[PDB]
């Protein structure tokens, strides 16, 4: 139940809340004040979503939703079987979400490591806030957030999307998408420019970090470096969501048209027109 | 750039699906403005005496109305499409029944259509109707017509920069994007759709595995037709100031039932509506228009869904004159 | 008749669906989970599971000489100065001495070779300025050489001697600094290091703690394990610095 | 914090280095410079860049291509270049709007485009052997070649093998900033919402998953720098304390961890897998599958809702209804 190098680093301490008291692991996971409170968290959502199913159409894990209350109800409590169900299972979804976040953390200090990691994971945490919370607080209905349903969330996305026209042309959604692309076409390269010095292939040597550089060099002329790489791996993959969020709070809230007679602003400036 | 909070948001679908109306209050507010200029009713006159098909020369659709009641149709129909001009603009001074000027035999024609639309087109236009104001708006030419190449401003009251001018080649593309919601739909979707019946806007398979014999090479429509049907519905949405989910539910735009408001169906109706009214009523009055009204083509200006709607889903937020001119229809 | 459709109601991409689940998890589970243990297994605590769980070793032709082959048996010799807090298997242990020169936790160093990195012509890879002599420090910043280190009690630890360069990837890795009082050098990897014009302020370890930095065997080149030794010493500093930084922070 | 992480604090400078290839090292040219922002956080180094035949002939047909579609554009705005730079995002190249199924279309209705394509697929094959030739001269295996390969294969995909495969040269995609976009919209509309192909949901999990891997891995790395978790080659063939605090970290987090090798495996699949999984998507398309919300809902998958507004009868279908 130990990895050979574990045992060393199972110390004592690293809690941001709680020390001792649940300061040890079940099999390989850490607990922790955070732990307890996620698994409550988890235990609580997972049972109001499988009542709330129970209580639908359908046993199908594709089609089963968990869906908010109607426009009308604003920022009120709704009756549990007309988007209640939804209001408790989203505070749920926070709860674990945040606990997961403050354990990471917890994690790090324990193995003496930075707290990048965690702080990476604060993203799409805020990136849910935005979907779920904000834009609706600023629309003034929790009937404008998302269900929770594998194929019904994306029902929502589509409807969304067309509330203003083409989605495509929302200068947060270009950006977000533009980083998606950039962002999975780099960890293509770091992963296989890796892969490719430590497995030159038919008993050949392992190469080195100057090999790795001069690849980049001859083939785009440039190359970012070993440690570079992987900071801006971690700002591509984040800017994802941290533009995206403006897109999506932009939408209703700073703008009710469609999203190509945005570019009005440009088209429609009176020296070219 | 964008537009201050608060938005005004309505429910069209089940709750979760994000469907509805996203408004803005300064522009529906300055909509419901241009709107409320619609000229009151006039006071209503008393049935008296013989019909105008005795009393006067030469009227031919109006004929069952009494002289005052002809009389006050009249002074509507001034007050409706050339309110500025006045009565001479159709009539000779001297000779009320002259048809010397174009004018003349033009709103005759507008009378029959006017009466086809709230006899005829009740599924479109239901108890609320139209009158000459709904596409006029107190000018001889209706603000917002189409020709047979699409045509910028989209309000012909404002003045056209050189770009904009049909003439201007390279204006092309800006003059197709402003009818369809600023996008780069490469489709004049009034042409294609609205002008006549020649093409059908549905284009999505009602089957989910492709029907052998209708899925390869030239058995296809193109895909530019859904490019193009993509573009007529930017048009629409913008025609009445509203989005998709007015209409649809964008789970399935194909599909009605649950996955469509009525809407939707009035919508249907209204394409139906306005392809008669091209065909039968606004195309042929080539022949009757000086060449100054027609387009490059020699065609009559024509009608899209904005001639009536303006940028609302009901033009001119559902106000009514039905009850008070009975003899613009619906007719018995 | 319909593309695609199949007898008893199939269709083509319905067997594709389940195509594509198949190579997911093959590819996942046989393969990838597989290359996850090529290092620290088997575990502790021969099943049959513990072979399963396994791929076929590998080597790796090293670029100066040498192989290396992954999994191997590599059991921990080293004593561990820790003590269970509890007789539960989940419970923690703690120090019995003193952390930092122990090597325990935060402060622990991998048993990585005895063996100087090198540049792809053979030559030490991390090497001081005074060694790398073509070396330099750009222009607009600071030179920390003469400057004093400042621990986190803020305390003078001592005074930055050099700094030490990787010549593979032109990246400065270690400032050297004469230990305050010690009659020593002693390394500190600059993500310790707060480099500022007038100092270099260090919160991972306390003034008096620099005296048992871990201590290199040549003055001019240091070997993998030498590398891991020095920075754990510090990264230890995090949590046992003051018996408080192992407590809740909140 | 470790500031390390943000920026390099102190940068270094050194005579450039020079790995030999098997072949090509006369066809390096340029002579170096050095930028000192981007060294705070990247090299500082720019240059110099490897021609070759490969990377040439790349650039041939890659220019031809884009002459094809500036020109074609230009066009669009008869030729008024302050109309051009204002319009640019509107204008583009289209495939034909008439349906000739796979007959060669004329110039003014497809013909260009296809052209265009070709030069492009030209254009995209030479650099791929680029990318596959300079890691073969450096002793490196082929890994970001067969990556690239998926990504070129996808772009053909879309291009004409669907197009092909359904034999319709109208289905390829448009050149051109909105065009391109536009496409998307179009295709969606006509394949019953893409939102119920389960390529798309492959796809676009696996690019999200991009976006999970690199974020995790990216900070993971920054996390343990400090123990030199960036010099990856030597903590794959010599475990440091680095890594095995990152495998812990994620233990002792989801119950399972990677090795600092097979993460990198991790996310060169994932990666590989997303292009793989719309290739896949857009080969199904119109050949097996012609309404994909409609074939979940064969399948027993699509959810359904109540009616909100009134349920809407298709009008078409009344009795007495026109057509
Ligand atoms: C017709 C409508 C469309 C639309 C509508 C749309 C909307 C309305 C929005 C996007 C948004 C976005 N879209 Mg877009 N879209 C995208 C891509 C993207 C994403 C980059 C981006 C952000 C997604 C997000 O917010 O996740 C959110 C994911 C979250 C919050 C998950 C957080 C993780 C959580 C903390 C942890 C969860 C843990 C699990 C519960 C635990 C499971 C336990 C197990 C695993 C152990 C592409 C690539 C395309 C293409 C190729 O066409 C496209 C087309 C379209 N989109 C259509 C045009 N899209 C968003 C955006 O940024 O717009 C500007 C947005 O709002
Ligand atoms: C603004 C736009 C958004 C969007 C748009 C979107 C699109 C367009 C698509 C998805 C798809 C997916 N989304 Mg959704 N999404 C999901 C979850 C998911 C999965 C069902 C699926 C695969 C995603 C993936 O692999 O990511 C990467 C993460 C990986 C690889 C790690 C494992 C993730 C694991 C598969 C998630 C399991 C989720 C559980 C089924 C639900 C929670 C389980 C609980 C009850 C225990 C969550 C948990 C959330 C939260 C918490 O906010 C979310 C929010 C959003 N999605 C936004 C509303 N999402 C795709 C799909 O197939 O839908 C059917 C798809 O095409
Ligand atoms: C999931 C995995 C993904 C993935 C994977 C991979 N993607 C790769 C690779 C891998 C593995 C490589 O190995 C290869 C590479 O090398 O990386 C450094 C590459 C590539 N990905 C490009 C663009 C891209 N990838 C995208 C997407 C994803 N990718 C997805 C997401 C997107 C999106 C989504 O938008 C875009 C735009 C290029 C940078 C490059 C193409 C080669 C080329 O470029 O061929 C064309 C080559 C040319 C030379 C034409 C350009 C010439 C013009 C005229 C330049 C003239 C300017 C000049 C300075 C002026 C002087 C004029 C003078 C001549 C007179
Ligand atoms: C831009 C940067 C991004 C980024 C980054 C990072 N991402 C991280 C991390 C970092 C750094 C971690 O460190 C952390 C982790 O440990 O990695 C192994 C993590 C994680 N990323 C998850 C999912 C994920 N990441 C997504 C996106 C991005 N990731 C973007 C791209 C997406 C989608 C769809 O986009 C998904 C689905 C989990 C696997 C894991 C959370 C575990 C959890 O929180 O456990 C605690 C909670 C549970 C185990 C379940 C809780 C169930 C609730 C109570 C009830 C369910 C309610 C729910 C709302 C219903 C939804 C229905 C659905 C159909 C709509
Ligand atoms: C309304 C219409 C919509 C629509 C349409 C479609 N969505 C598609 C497709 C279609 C048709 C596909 O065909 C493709 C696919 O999977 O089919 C099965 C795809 C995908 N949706 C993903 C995400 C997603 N979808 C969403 C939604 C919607 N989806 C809605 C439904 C949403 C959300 C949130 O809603 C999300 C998040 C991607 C992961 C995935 C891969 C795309 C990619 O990664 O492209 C990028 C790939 C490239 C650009 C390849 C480039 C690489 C070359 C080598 C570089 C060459 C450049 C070089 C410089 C050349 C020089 C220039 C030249 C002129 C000389
Ligand atoms: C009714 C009910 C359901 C309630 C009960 C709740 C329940 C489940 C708990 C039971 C109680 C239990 C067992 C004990 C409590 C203790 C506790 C807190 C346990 C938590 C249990 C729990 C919620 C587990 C879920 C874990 C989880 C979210 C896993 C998700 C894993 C996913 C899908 C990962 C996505 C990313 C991905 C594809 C990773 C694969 C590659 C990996 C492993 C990368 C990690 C990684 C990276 C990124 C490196 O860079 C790296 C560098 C160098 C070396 C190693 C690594 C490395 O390993
Ligand atoms: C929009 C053009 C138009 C305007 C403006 C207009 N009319 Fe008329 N007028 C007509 C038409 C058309 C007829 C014939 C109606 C018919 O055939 O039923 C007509 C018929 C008449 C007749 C019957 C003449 C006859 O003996 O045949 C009179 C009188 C008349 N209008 C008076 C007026 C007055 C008064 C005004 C100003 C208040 C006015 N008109 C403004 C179009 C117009
Ligand atoms: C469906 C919208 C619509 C309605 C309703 C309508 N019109 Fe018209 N009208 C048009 C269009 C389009 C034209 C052609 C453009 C033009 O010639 O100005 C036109 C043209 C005219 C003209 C000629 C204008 C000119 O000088 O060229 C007159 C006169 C006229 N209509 C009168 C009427 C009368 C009277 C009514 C009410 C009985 C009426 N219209 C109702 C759309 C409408
Ligand atoms: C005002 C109501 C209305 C709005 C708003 C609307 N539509 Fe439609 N849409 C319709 C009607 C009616 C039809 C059917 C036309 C016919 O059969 O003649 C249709 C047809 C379609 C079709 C073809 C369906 C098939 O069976 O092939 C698509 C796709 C579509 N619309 C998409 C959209 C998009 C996208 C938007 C927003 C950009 C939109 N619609 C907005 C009413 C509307
Ligand atoms: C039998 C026959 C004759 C042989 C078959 C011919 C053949 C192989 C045809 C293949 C055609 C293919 C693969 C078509 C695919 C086209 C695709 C996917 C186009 C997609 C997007 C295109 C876009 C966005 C083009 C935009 C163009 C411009 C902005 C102008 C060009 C200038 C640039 C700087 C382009 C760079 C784009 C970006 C990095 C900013
Ligand atoms: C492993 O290290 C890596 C580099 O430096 C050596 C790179 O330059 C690159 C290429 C990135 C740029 C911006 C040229 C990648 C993908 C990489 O992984
Ligand atoms: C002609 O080229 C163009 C630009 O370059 C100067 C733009 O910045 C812009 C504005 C767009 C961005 C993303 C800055 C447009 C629309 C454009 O067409
Ligand atoms: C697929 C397009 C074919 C165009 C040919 C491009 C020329 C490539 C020349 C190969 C380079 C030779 N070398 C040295 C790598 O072996
Ligand atoms: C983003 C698209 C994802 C949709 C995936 C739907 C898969 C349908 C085929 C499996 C059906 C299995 N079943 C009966 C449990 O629903
Ligand atoms: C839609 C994309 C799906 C990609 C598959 C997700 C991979 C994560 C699964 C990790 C497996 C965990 N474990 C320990 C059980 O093997
Ligand atoms: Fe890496």
């Amino acid at each position: 139940a130990l990895l050979s190098f574990e045992r060393k680093y199972r110390v004592r301490g690293g809690t941001l809340i709680g020390g001792d008291l649940f300061d040890f692991w079940v099999g390989p996971y850490f607990v922790g004040f955070f732990g307890v409170s996620a698994i409550f968290f988890i235990f609580l959502g997972v049972s109001l979503i499988g009542y709330a199913a129970s209580q639908g159409p359908t046993w199908d894990p594709f089609a089963i939703s968990i869906n908010p209350p109607d426009l009308k109800y604003g920022l009120g409590a709704a009756p549990l079987l007309e988007g209640g169900f939804w209001q408790a299972i989203t505070v749920c979804a926070l709860g674990a979400f945040i606990s997961w976040m403050l354990r990471e953390v917890e994690i790090s200090r324990k193995l003496g490591i930075g707290w990048h990691v965690p702080l990476a994971f604060c993203v799409p945490i805020f990136m849910f806030c935005v979907l779920q919370v904000f834009r609706p607080l600023l629309l003034g209905s929790w009937g404008h957030a998302f269900p929770y349903g594998i194929l019904s969330h994306l029902d929502w996305v589509n409807n969304f999307g067309y509330q203003y026209l083409n989605w495509h042309y929302n200068p947060g959604h270009m950006s977000s998408v533009s980083f998606l692309f950039v962002n999975a076409m780099a960890l293509g390269l770091h992963g296989g420019l890796i892969l490719s010095v430590a497995n030159p292939g038919d008993g050949d040597k392992v190469k080195t970090a100057e090999h790795e550089n001069q690849y980049f060099r001859d083939v785009v002329g440039y190359s970012i470096g070993a440690l570079s790489i992987h900071r801006l791996g971690l700002f591509l993959a984040s800017n994802i969501f941290l533009t995206g969020a403006f897109g999506t709070i932009a939408s209703g809230p700073f703008w009710t048209r469609g999203w190509p007679e945005w570019w009005g602003w440009w088209l429609d400036i009176p020296f070219w027109s | 750039c964008f537009e201050p909070p608060p938005a005004t948001t309505t429910q069209t679908g089940f709750r979760g699906l994000s469907m509805g109306e996203v408004l803005h209050p300064a522009t529906v507010k300055a909509k419901k403005e241009r709107d409320a200029q619609y000229p009151p009713a006039l006071a209503a006159v008393k049935a008296e005496g013989p019909p105008v098909s005795q009393v006067y020369k030469n009227v031919k659709v109006l004929g069952n109305l009494t002289e005052a009641e002809f009389l006050r149709t009249m002074t509507a129909i001034t007050e409706w499409v050339s309110p500025q001009e006045g009565c001479t603009y159709c009539h000779d001074e001297n000779n009320l029944a002259s048809e010397a000027k174009y004018p003349y035999v033009v709103a005759r024609r507008m009378l029959e259509m006017t009466r086809a639309i709230n006899t005829n087109w009740t599924q479109h236009v239901a108890q609320t109707g139209v009158t000459c104001y709904t596409c006029h708006r107190g000018t001889p030419l209706p603000p917002y017509v189409r020709y047979l190449e699409p045509t910028l401003p989209l309000n012909n009251r404002e003045t056209p920069t050189h770009v904009e001018r049909v003439e201007t080649r390279s204006g092309y593309v800006v003059r197709l994007a402003k009818y369809t919601a600023y996008s780069a739909l490469n489709y004049d979707p009034f042409t294609m759709f609205l002008a006549n019946d020649k093409r059908q806007v549905r284009v999505v398979p009602q089957t989910a595995l492709p029907l052998v014999g209708v899925s390869r090479g030239k058995e296809r429509r193109p895909l530019s037709d859904a490019y193009a049907t993509f573009a007529l519905m930017m048009s629409i949405s913008d025609s009445l100031g509203t989005n998709c989910t007015f209409c649809h539910n964008a789970q399935t735009f194909e599909s009605w039932g649950k996955k469509s408001t009525p809407q939707r169906a009035i919508a249907w109706w209204g394409i139906r509506m306005v392809r008669d009214l091209n065909m039968n009523y606004l195309a042929p009055l080539n022949a009757s228009l000086p060449a100054s009204r027609l387009g490059r083509q020699g065609e009559a200006p024509q009608a899209d869904c904005r001639t009536c709607h303006q940028g609302v889903t009901k033009p001119l937020f559902g106000a009514s004159r039905l009850k008070d001119y009975p003899e613009l229809g619906p007719i018995k | 008749m319909y593309h695609g459709a199949l007898a008893q109601h199939l269709d083509i991409a319905q067997l594709v669906w389940y195509a594509q689940w198949l190579v997911i998890w093959t590819v996942v589970l046989l393969y990838l989970r597989r290359e996850d243990r090529r290092e620290g297994y088997p575990l502790v605590e021969p099943e049959d599971g513990q072979v399963y769980e396994l791929p076929y070793p590998k080597t790796f032709v090293l670029p100066h000489g040498g192989t290396v082959t992954v999994p191997r048996r590599r059991p921990e010799t080293r004593e561990l100065k820790l003590a269970q807090t509890d007789g539960f298997e989940g419970a923690p242990l703690q120090p019995t001495g003193n952390p930092l020169v122990d090597a325990v936790g935060p402060a622990s160093y991998a048993e990585r070779a005895e063996v100087v990195d090198a540049t792809v012509d053979g030559k030490a890879k991390i090497v001081p300025l005074r060694v790398a002599t073509d070396f330099s420090i750009a222009e607009g910043d600071v030179d920390p050489r003469g400057l004093p280190v400042v621990a986190a009690d803020g305390v003078e630890a001592g005074t930055v001697t050099d700094l030490w360069v990787d010549r593979s990837e032109h990246y400065f890795r270690y400032l050297e600094l004469s230990v305050a009082g010690s009659a020593r050098t002693a390394l500190i990897p600059l993500g310790f290091c707060d480099v500022k014009k007038d100092k270099i302020v260090v919160t991972s370890i306390l003034s008096d703690q620099f005296a048992n930095v871990p201590r290199l065997q040549s003055r001019d080149q240091i070997t993998l394990r030498e590398e891991d030794k020095v920075s754990a010493y510090y990264a230890g500093g995090l949590l046992y610095a003051t018996p408080e930084r192992a407590e809740a922070l909140l | 914090a470790d500031y390390q992480t943000i920026y390099t604090q102190i940068q270094a400078r050194g005579p450039h280095i020079t790995v030999s290839g098997e072949w090509g090292d006369n066809d390096r040219v340029g002579k170096p410079f050095y930028s000192y922002w981007l060294g705070k956080i990247g090299d500082a180094q720019i240059g110099p860049i490897y021609l070759g035949a490969s990377g040439i002939a790349a650039f041939a047909f890659g220019s031809t291509a884009i002459l094809i579609i500036l020109f074609n554009m230009a066009a669009e705005v008869h030729f008024d270049p302050l109309q051009f730079f204002r319009q640019f995002f509107w204008l583009g190249l289209y495939p034909p709007k008439a349906q000739y199924g796979m007959g060669i279309p004329p110039l003014h209705d497809g013909g260009w485009w296809l052209m265009a394509g070709l030069f492009m697929t030209l254009s995209l094959g030479s650099w791929w052997i680029r990318v596959y030739s300079r890691a073969r001269a450096l002793g490196l295996g082929t890994h970001i070649a067969w990556n690239f390969a998926a990504a070129i294969f996808f772009v053909l995909c879309i291009g004409c093998i669907h197009p092909t495969l359904v034999g319709s040269w109208s289905e390829g995609v448009p050149f051109g900033i909105w065009p391109h976009i536009d496409w998307l919209t179009a295709f969606s509309i006509r394949y019953g919402n893409f939102y119920y192909c389960p390529w798309l949901g492959f796809s676009i999990g696996f690019a999200y998953g991009c976006g999970l891997l690199f974020a995790a891995h990216g900070a993971t790395i920054l996390a343990v720098a400090r123990f030199g978790g960036d010099r990856e080659i030597e903590q794959i063939t010599d475990r440091g304390t680095a890594v095995e605090r990152a495998a812990l970290f994620w233990r002792w987090t989801i119950g399972f961890n990677a090795t600092i090798e097979s993460v990198h495996r991790w996310g060169w699949f994932f990666s590989l897998m997303v292009m793989v999984s719309a290739s896949v998507g857009i080969l199904l398309t119109g050949t097996f599958v012609d309404n994909w919300y409609l074939w979940c809902v064969k399948h027993g998958a699509a959810p359904d809702y109540p009616a909100y507004l009134p349920a809407t009868p298709d009008p078409a279908s009344l009795p007495g209804a026109p057509k």
